[PDB]
């Protein structure tokens, strides 16, 4: 019988990620600061 | 500069061996006999 | 290229042989032997007086640059008049090369501390003193490092027994750990494994 | 990394802590990341490969 | 894998990733615990001829060290200087 | 030798022979070196051992049912290079690597044969000859053994 | 009489075995499998088992690794500094009986020369699950204590 | 000798001493030292115990593997006594309480239980029997504890004629109820004493002396059928002893006399604890009993033991009773108590 | 090749500068870290329900030792002592003699389980598959002496676990 | 017979190092008993120091003496800095050793060791 | 003569049984010599200086642990730091005392 | 077959039993003496002797690679049976 | 085992026992070898 | 809390591994290398195997060399998880230890 042992699939394995992925999120600094001051002014009023 | 030491080498006091296993032991120096089976 | 035999690399063997005689030419005061092994490792065997000059030359010389002390150890060979072989394994990052430097000493003779050449040597020499009893002169802080406080003897000597001379237990009467002569419930079993038939003719010793 | 890399508390506890110069690492016998952290380009898998 | 769509959405938004594609709990994508028998190959020395051990004996080709000098022209270095490493093109700056 | 086999046939099997209570014979292990035959004839001065048949079926033995009961009989165990001849009293009790060898002297007679006392874990396991050219060479009597 | 102390043992025993706090104390290899028992797959904390660094706030000592002669006085010290009741789990061959360094000049041939041991967990190292089996075996030992029943009959 | 009880080794933990001992009452103060000394030399020790197994854990590290064997037993169940003694070559009886419980009184622990052990040990063919009595055992004693010791000492003598009987004075040690007892009176201010402790004389003996004496009796062929008095080297007035206890502990000593009748009232008030009493009326009687002088009995010296002075070992016991300010005072800082020559 | 883990000069445009001022003052990167542990709070935990659920093992697992038999019930061990010679821990002790029928069999077979390193060398060395390490890992004891196995204990282990031992050997012997 | 010295070039130089060590050990005992809370007396500890010095009084190699002084100094440093524990300090007194009789008859009874 | 044979071969072939027997009792003899061999272990350069006397047991085996030299530099690296920083410096060296102490 | 000595202690298949007066049997008091009651000497004697036709037969113990090393057994002696030195099975030449 | 039962052998335990440590059924070790040295037994009659 | 001097006292886990190895065969000594850096077991095995293979003058087959590199890098992942997460745990960040010890 033919030799059978643990081997990769004939085509090989699919791609494997490894590079760092830290996605960008959030609003600009201007928008965040603007929301905060808008909150304060309504609070004072 | 080398010094002249004029006594037989004795290291018994700096080997850490207990006194019992220096004075009471008998060491045999020999060439082992051939194992007769081979 | 036979599958089961380690391949031989002759370019490195020639390169190491050339540098070996280069070291011997420059330091004839101290170098006693130079050899290269069949797996391409160069060893310099020197007089113990040349520990600092030889190591300093190998660390600093532009054609050496052995900046890293890989390892510093000792071997006990009781049959020799100087039983202790001291072994420095050095690494050269610049020339991607390794060299071994060997010297010798006995029970009562000190060796110059190489700490001034490699600060890595500080603890290696403490280990050699602790396990073999080889004293290093002008060592910044020489004292036991691996054995228990107050431990007597140098365990890595061939004449030190495997199980030592004493053992510990807790004694309830004195409410502390005490040390007593070692007794074993089962003695270690010595095996005589050596075959009475020569294995390697190439290393046969003349009679 | 989302927990440590950009965390200001983590960086405060690690940045400029235990600095070791490249020359000290070599002469002290360091190896591995204790060399590469200081910029020494050295990795035995690259320079003295095995297997 | 049993988490609801709302919870899948919530932990995806909080983490900022698609956690479902790469779950850390293993399900049925793993190998079966009962495998067929192997039939392992043999080595190069499994020949019936032209296979004398003395032609493939590595231990017996080991030799004692070559004595270069024993106390009983251009300058050289231990080896050529190491080449300077090149920066990665995969990702040079993390 | 080589490290593997290319023999793909069935092996010879030989029947065993009783030569007394001291030497057990597993004659399938015999390699027909004829040491035992020569020792018995030359050293022990006893002509009971020999080969019968010829070819692959050549068999070392006595042919008839006979006990090889010399005073020097036990020495054929030592000179037999294989396990074809072994000590019945010693059978199965130890292995060579685990024995401690004590070099001593025999007191069964006034010849002073040099011997090795094999022990293990505080127990005497067997007695072996120790070479001394001027006394017992490399033999010992059966009683000594 | 007998009925009240019988229930009272059940209560003090239940509380003590349901709230077992091992000393944060590991010695060598086996301490790695002790970590894996605290890790998510086995989660010792779910049984009520919580590591606490101080000997004063610990109920169990898990001797996880080789005990050398140099370390032996320190191990006895922190054991003595546990308040009672206290228990010792011997984990791995080294702690159990010296193991693979049994014949070394610098190793204590079993931590039971230094402290009393309640449970011996075999292995080199015992799997994380095997240690968890030992902890649960210690719990069932505590479930059988008869402190008040014996006191009542004194 | 059976081949398995012939001594071997150099006398260490893994050696074989040849002694197979059943120690009754091995979980108490004297028992832990006796078991320790037997295990040290490689003896087989059978420890029949009544307490919870947790309370025997300190005994486990005292012997090599297999050398300490634990069994359950009941002082009234003679089947459980044969099981424990019928493989032994020596039986050691150390059973006793300093108080009477609802279930066992002084007669139980000092007469009925010692007699049962000896009678069962005799039937089992035990060669040797060591029984602990008391120096001050007396039928006419005001202490019922001591009255039972006298009855029990006699009973063990007829039942097992060849028994070694040991009569120690009060024993001092880390876990004693003697030096620790006096040191603990500080919690009440002054130290009450009958007749100001000027009427009682004591000759306390060190725990290790007693233990070595017991162990030497097992091995000494001439200790059979004998009675020994284990006493310390110096006799003290009670007041001098208790004052010395407070000096070594560095605690303020405020003695004041308390009459005999009023100081039984306090003893009766402490007996009400269902736990271990802090003091009892009988404890009061024993502490104020003058230690007997029995020259006709052989002592520790006849068993090869040299008695240890109270001054060498007092600090070993009393250091834990000091405050932080005085924990590190050396042994020399307190002058010895006055002795009775 | 090599790469730089930390050698990036941050941009100095008022938008990037204002972005970092917001990060310093509004704690945005610390809030982001809170998102990660929140996500884990809503993940199924990896904890199994031991002892009702067990961790996965393989047929090669090295557990408690056992001495095996042939189908007839005869012991496989022939006192060759190969296992005793290879044992790195010297945990095996053997004595042998001819049996009453002349068979080569052991009269002592001890394994000090507190010496053993559960390395499996003994079952590699055995030429007859006599000594194996079975699949049992739940045999912790209350005394040291209970872990000093003699031949009777190991033979009982073989009879106890043979059904599983045989099936594991069947699944892995073709890799040996 | 010309060898490299360790410290002292001859016995007279070596003996001065011995006495310097002995003074240091003599002065340190009261602190050791105080610091380690040892139950022994200052006299008992100082007698033990004498006993350890007296067992090496037959040496006449200046190198062997230098190593003994080197090991003595290291031994003292561990005590002063409290690297040793009480168990290590009390190992000099062998308190749990049952005395081993040294006469022929007592040895003859107990075993085969000479 | 170095790696043991397959179990099926050992139970069929005389040469295989002899070599299996000898490899698991005496072991393979190694030609006399000494090597320092190192790898890029996860913690650093891990090497052994291995001495062979020609027999089947190593004569000397010195083990080079990278954590040994890293820890020896702990005092040097901690100069001018606080208690909590030294806790971090111990971690950044990545120390396992099995290799440091051996 | 497992036997009990007059002291009641089971006798092992190696013939071990503490004799009366041996203190070491106290270790079994309140516990038990671990004894395997499947005596291999007895079990192998229950196997039938296998008649074969050839002068030489081989035994690998059964199961191919799961048995023992293959050996060859001579069957020329007609007074006794050929026994396998590994597994104890017996063989006989039929006429 | 419902689908693929284990191979039956007459020596395999028909009754599985759980961990018996800490119970009267616990395993107790002991040496399985017989006495090595046989002592001389003196005669039963007086002659001296 | 400023550190004026660090004096690491080691040997509390010294177990004479190097002396013990001299009493073993080359195979018998291999498991001692698992128990050195007991977080990087298979890498320690590789270092010792290369030294013995070099002294023997033999070569492991190509597949074994690939399995060695494969499990050496799997072993590197085990080490760095232990290194980073226990480093973070000491500094006070305990959670990553749990996520990564499931890996
Ligand atoms: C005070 C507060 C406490 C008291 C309030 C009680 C409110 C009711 C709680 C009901 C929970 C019942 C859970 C359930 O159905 O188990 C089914 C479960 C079968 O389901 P399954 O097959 O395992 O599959 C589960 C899902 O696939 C996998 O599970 P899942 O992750 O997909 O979750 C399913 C479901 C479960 O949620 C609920 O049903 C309860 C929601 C109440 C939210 C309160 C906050 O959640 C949802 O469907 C999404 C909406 C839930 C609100 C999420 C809001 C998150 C907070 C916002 C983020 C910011 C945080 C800062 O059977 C059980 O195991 C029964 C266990 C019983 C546990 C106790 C239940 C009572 C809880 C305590 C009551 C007080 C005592
Ligand atoms: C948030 C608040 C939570 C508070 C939780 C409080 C606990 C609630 C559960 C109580 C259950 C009963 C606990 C009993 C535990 C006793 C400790 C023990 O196990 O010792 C074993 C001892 C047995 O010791 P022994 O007599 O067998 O032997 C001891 C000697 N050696 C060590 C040598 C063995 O138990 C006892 O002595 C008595 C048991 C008493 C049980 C009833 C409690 C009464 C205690 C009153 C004490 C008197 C002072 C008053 C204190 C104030 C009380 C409120
Ligand atoms: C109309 C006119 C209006 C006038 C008024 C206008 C005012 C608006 C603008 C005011 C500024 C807004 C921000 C105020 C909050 C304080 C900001 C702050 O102090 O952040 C800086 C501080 C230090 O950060 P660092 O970068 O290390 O130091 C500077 C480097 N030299 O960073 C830190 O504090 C680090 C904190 C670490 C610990 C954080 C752990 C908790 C984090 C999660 C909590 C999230 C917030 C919860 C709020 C709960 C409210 C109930
Ligand atoms: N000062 C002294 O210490 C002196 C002591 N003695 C005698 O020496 C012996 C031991 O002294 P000590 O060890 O201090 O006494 P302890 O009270 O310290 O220990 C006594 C032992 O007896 C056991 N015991 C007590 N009552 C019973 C009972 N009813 N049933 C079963 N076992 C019981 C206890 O077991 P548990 O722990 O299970 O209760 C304990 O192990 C006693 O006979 C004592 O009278 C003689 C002179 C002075
Ligand atoms: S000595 Fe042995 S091998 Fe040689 S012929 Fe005689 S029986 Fe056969
Ligand atoms: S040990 Fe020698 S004689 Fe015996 S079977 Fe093996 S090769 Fe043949
Ligand atoms: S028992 Fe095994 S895993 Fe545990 S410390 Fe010892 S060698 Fe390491
Ligand atoms: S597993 Fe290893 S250590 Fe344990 S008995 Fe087998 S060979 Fe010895
Ligand atoms: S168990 Fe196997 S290797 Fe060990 S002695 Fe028996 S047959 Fe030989
Ligand atoms: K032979
Ligand atoms: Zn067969």
């Amino acid at each position: 019988s033919k030799v059978k042992q643990d081997m990769p699939p004939v085509g090989g394995y699919g791609p494997i990620d490894y590079k760092r992925n830290l996605p960008r999120r959030g609003l600009s600094g201007y928008s965040m600061f603007a929301v905060g001051i808008g909150a304060l002014l309504f609070g004072y009023w | 500069q080398l010094i002249t030491v004029d006594e037989k080498l004795d290291i018994t006091t700096i080997t850490g061996v207990p006194e019992e296993h220096i004075k009471t032991r008998k060491a045999r120096i020999f060439v082992p006999a051939r194992n007769n089976m081979q | 290229t036979r599958p089961t035999v380690r391949p031989r690399n002759d370019v490195a063997h020639k390169q190491l042989s050339a540098f070996g005689e280069y070291v011997a030419e420059i330091l004839p005061k101290y170098v006693q032997q130079v050899q290269v092994s069949c797996f391409n490792e160069l060893e310099i065997c020197i007089h113990p007086d040349g520990v600092i000059p030889v190591l300093t030359f190998l660390r600093d010389h532009s054609n050496a640059q052995f900046k890293s002390l890989a390892d510093l150890t000792a071997v006990d060979i009781p049959t020799r008049q100087n039983r202790f072989e001291i072994v420095y394994n050095l690494l050269s990052l610049r020339f991607n090369s390794r060299i071994r430097v060997k010297t010798y000493t006995d029970e009562l003779t000190p060796i110059e501390s190489s700490v001034p050449v490699y600060k890595a040597a500080n603890w290696y020499e403490r280990e050699i003193w602790d396990m073999f009893g080889v004293f290093f002169a002008n060592h910044p802080d020489l004292r036991r490092i691996l054995t228990d406080y107050g431990f007597e003897g140098h365990p890595f000597r061939k004449d030190f027994p495997l199980s030592g001379y004493v053992e510990l237990r807790y004694d309830d009467e004195v409410k502390r750990v005490v040390a007593e002569p070692v007794e074993l419930a089962q003695e270690f079993r010595k095996f005589d494994l050596n075959s009475p038939w020569e294995a390697f003719p190439a290393y046969r010793q003349p009679p | 990394e989302e927990m440590l890399t950009n965390n200001r508390i983590w960086r405060n506890r690690t940045v400029d802590i235990g600095i070791v110069t490249a020359e000290d690492a070599l002469n002290y016998g360091f190896s591995g990341v204790m060399l590469r952290g200081s910029g020494i380009q050295w990795d035995l898998r690259k320079t003295q490969p095995y297997d | 894998a049993s988490a609801t769509r709302f919870i899948q959405w919530l932990r995806n938004w909080a983490s900022g990733r698609d956690l479902q594609a790469k779950l850390q709990l293993r399900y049925q994508e793993i190998s079966k615990r009962t495998q067929p028998p192997p039939k392992l190959p043999v080595g190069p020395s499994h020949k019936l001829s032209n296979n004398y051990y003395c032609t493939r004996d590595g231990r017996r080709e080991a030799m004692p060290p070559s004595i270069v000098m024993s106390s009983q022209k251009k300058a050289v270095s231990p080896a050529p200087p190491i080449k300077r490493w090149e920066l990665s093109q995969d990702e040079p700056y993390l | 030798g080589s490290d593997r086999s290319r023999f793909l046939e069935g092996k010879r099997a030989v029947e065993d022979k009783n030569i007394g209570p001291l030497v057990k014979t597993i004659m399938t292990r015999c390699i027909q070196c004829t040491r035992c035959i020569r020792f018995a004839s030359e050293i022990a001065g006893v002509d009971d051992l020999g080969t019968t048949g010829r070819g692959n079926d050549m068999q070392v033995g006595t042919y008839i049912e006979k006990m090889f009961m010399s005073e020097l009989s036990g020495n054929i165990i030592d000179i037999c290079p294989v396990g074809a001849l072994t000590s019945k009293p010693y059978a199965f009790t130890a292995r060579p690597w685990e024995t401690r060898k004590t070099e001593s002297i025999d007191v069964m007679d006034a010849v002073g044969s040099n011997i090795v006392v094999s022990t293990r874990t505080g127990e005497v396991m067997r007695i072996l000859p120790r070479m001394h050219e001027d006394i017992n060479e490399e033999w010992i009597s059966d009683k000594t053994r | 009489g007998e009925y009240v102390v019988a229930k009272l043992d059940d209560l003090i025993n239940w509380a003590r075995r349901s709230s077992l706090w091992p000393m944060t104390f590991g010695l060598a290899c086996c301490a790695v499998e002790m970590m894996h028992m605290a890790a998510p797959r086995y989660d010792m904390d779910r049984f009520g088992v919580v590591f606490r660094a101080s000997p004063r706030q610990s109920d169990v000592m898990i001797v996880a690794g080789t005990l050398t002669n140099k370390m032996a006085p320190a191990l006895r010290k922190v054991y003595d500094q546990m308040p009672e009741p206290r228990y010792v789990v011997s984990m791995g061959s080294c702690a159990n009986g010296g193991g693979y360094y049994h014949y070394s000049y610098s190793v204590v041939r079993g931590c039971d020369r230094i402290v009393p041991v309640d449970i011996y967990v075999p292995g080199c190292p015992p799997t994380a699950e095997a240690l968890l089996y030992g902890i649960l075996q210690l719990q069932k030992k505590i479930k059988r204590e008869k402190r008040l029943r014996i006191w009542y009959r004194r | 000798l059976h081949h398995a009880v012939i001594p071997h080794g150099k006398g260490g933990r893994s050696s074989v001493s040849g002694i197979v001992a059943t120690v009754f009452g091995a979980t108490g103060f004297l028992g832990r030292y006796v078991v320790n000394h037997l295990g040290r030399m490689g003896s087989q020790v059978i420890v029949p115990h009544r307490c919870e197994p947790y309370d025997t854990m300190h005994l486990r590290p005292m012997g090599d593997l297999g050398q300490i064997i634990f069994m359950d037993w009941n002082g009234r169940d003679k089947d459980s006594i044969r099981r424990a003694v019928e493989h032994s070559s020596v039986v050691i009886n150390l059973v006793g309480r300093e108080w009477e419980t609802q279930n066992f009184d002084f007669e139980d622990v000092f007469v009925k239980i010692p007699q049962a052990i000896a009678q069962v040990s005799k039937e089992a063919g035990v060669e040797k029997f060591i029984h602990i009595s008391h120096l001050n055992a007396d039928i006419k004693s005001s202490s019922k504890y001591l009255r039972s010791k006298a009855v029990g000492e006699k009973e063990v003598r007829e039942t097992f004629p060849e028994a070694t009987i040991i009569k120690p004075a009060e024993i001092f040690g880390r876990e004693d109820r003697f030096l620790n007892y006096f040191a603990n009176i500080r919690w009440f201010g002054g130290v009450p004493l009958i007749s100001l402790g000027k009427k009682t004389v004591k000759q306390p003996v060190y725990i290790v002396d007693v233990t070595k004496g017991i162990i030497n009796a097992i091995k000494d062929p001439d200790a059979r059928g004998k009675t020994f008095a284990f006493v310390g080297p110096s006799r003290y007035l009670l007041f001098d002893l208790v004052q010395y206890v407070f000096a070594v502990a560095h605690r303020p000593f405020l003695p004041y006399p308390l009459p005999h009748f009023a100081y039984r009232w306090i003893g009766r008030l402490f007996e009400i604890s269902p736990f271990e009493p802090w003091t009892t009326r009988d404890k009061v009687e024993r502490i104020h009993t003058t230690d007997k002088i029995l020259p006709h009995l052989p002592g520790l010296e006849d068993l090869g033991v040299e008695a240890t002075p109270l001054e060498l070992k007092a600090i070993e016991v009393l250091r834990r009773h000091r405050t932080y300010r005085w924990l590190s005072s050396e042994i020399e800082d307190v002058q010895p108590a006055k002795t009775i020559p | 090749t090599y790469k730089y883990v930390n050698l990036r000069e941050p941009s100095m445009d008022m938008k990037s500068v204002t972005d970092r001022a917001a990060q310093t003052l509004l704690w945005t990167e610390l809030i982001r870290g809170l998102g990660m542990t929140l996500s884990y709070l809503f993940r199924e935990p990896a904890t199994i329900n031991y002892p009702f659920e067990k961790g996965p093992l393989s047929p090669r697992f090295r557990g408690e030792h056992a001495l095996r038999r042939y189908p007839s019930g005869e012991e496989r061990c022939i006192a060759c002592k190969l296992c005793e010679a290879v044992c790195p821990a010297q945990a095996i002790t053997i004595e042998a003699e001819p049996r009453a029928d002349g068979s080569r069999r052991t009269t002592r077979y001890d394994i000090d389980m507190t010496k053993c390193i559960y390395c499996g060398f003994c079952q590699e060395a055995c030429p007859v598959d006599a000594i194996v390490e079975g699949p049992n890992f739940e045999f912790s004891t209350e005394t040291h002496e209970e872990l000093l196995y003699n031949k009777e204990k190991l033979l009982n282990n073989g009879d106890k676990w043979e059904a599983e031992i045989a099936a594991n050997i069947q699944a892995d012997y073709l890799y040996r | 017979t010309s060898v490299k010295p360790i410290f002292s070039r001859d016995m007279n130089e070596a003996k001065r190092r011995v006495r310097e060590l002995y003074r240091a050990w003599y002065r340190e005992v009261p602190n050791t008993v105080h610091l380690f809370q040892l139950d022994i007396s200052v006299k008992q500890g100082r007698d033990k120091v004498r006993e350890m010095f007296k067992k090496n009084a037959h040496i006449t190699d200046p190198r062997v003496v230098d190593l003994l002084v080197i090991k003595g100094k290291m031994e003292l440093e561990e005590t002063i800095k409290v690297w040793k524990q009480r168990t290590h300090v009390m190992r000099f007194f062998h308190e749990t050793e049952a005395p081993r009789p040294k006469d022929f008859l007592s040895k003859f009874y107990v075993g085969h060791d000479p | 003569k170095v790696s043991p044979p397959k179990r099926a071969e050992m139970k069929t072939s005389m040469e295989s049984l002899i070599h299996h027997f000898k490899l698991y009792t005496e072991g393979y003899q190694v030609p006399p010599g000494a090597t320092y061999t190192a790898i890029e272990a996860p913690k650093g350069e891990f090497g052994v200086y291995l001495v062979s006397d020609g027999s089947s047991r190593p004569y000397r085996c010195k083990i080079k642990a990278p954590g040994f030299a890293h820890l020896a530099g702990l005092d040097k690296m901690s100069k001018g730091h606080m208690l909590a920083d030294v806790v971090a410096i111990i971690g950044t060296q990545d120390i396992v005392f099995g290799e440091v102490d051996r | 077959g497992v036997r009990t000595s007059p002291t009641g202690e089971k006798v092992t298949h190696t013939g071990q039993v503490y004799d009366d007066g041996d203190y070491r049997k106290v270790r079994f008091v309140g516990r038990q003496k671990e004894v395997n009651e499947n005596f291999a000497i007895d079990l192998i004697a229950e196997q039938p002797v296998s008649q074969v036709g050839s002068r030489v037969i081989s035994c690998d113990g059964g199961g191919g690679a799961l048995g023992h090393p293959r050996v060859y057994i001579n069957l020329d002696k007609e007074t006794k049976t050929g026994t396998c030195g590994y597994c104890g099975l017996q063989f006989r030449q039929q006429h | 085992p419902t689908v693929k039962p284990p191979t039956a052998r007459k020596f395999i335990w028909t009754n599985h026992k759980f961990n018996l440590s800490g119970t009267p059924q616990q395993y107790v070790p002991y040496s399985t070898t017989r006495k090595k040295i046989q002592e001389w037994v003196p005669p039963s009659t007086p002659y001296k | 809390e400023m550190v004026r001097k660090c004096d690491p006292h080691i040997g509390l886990l010294h177990r004479g591994t190097e002396k013990l190895i001299e009493y073993k065969t080359y195979l018998q000594a291999l498991p001692y290398f698992d128990r050195l850096d007991y977080v990087s077991m298979m890498c320690n095995e590789q270092a010792y195997s290369l030294a013995v293979e070099k002294l023997l003058n033999i070569r492991p087959p190509p597949r074994a060399q690939w399995i060695r590199v494969l499990f050496g890098e799997i072993t590197r992942l085990l080490n760095h998880i232990m290194a980073v997460t226990t480093h973070a745990l000491d500094i006070g960040a305990m959670t990553p230890f749990f996520w990564m010890f499931e890996e």
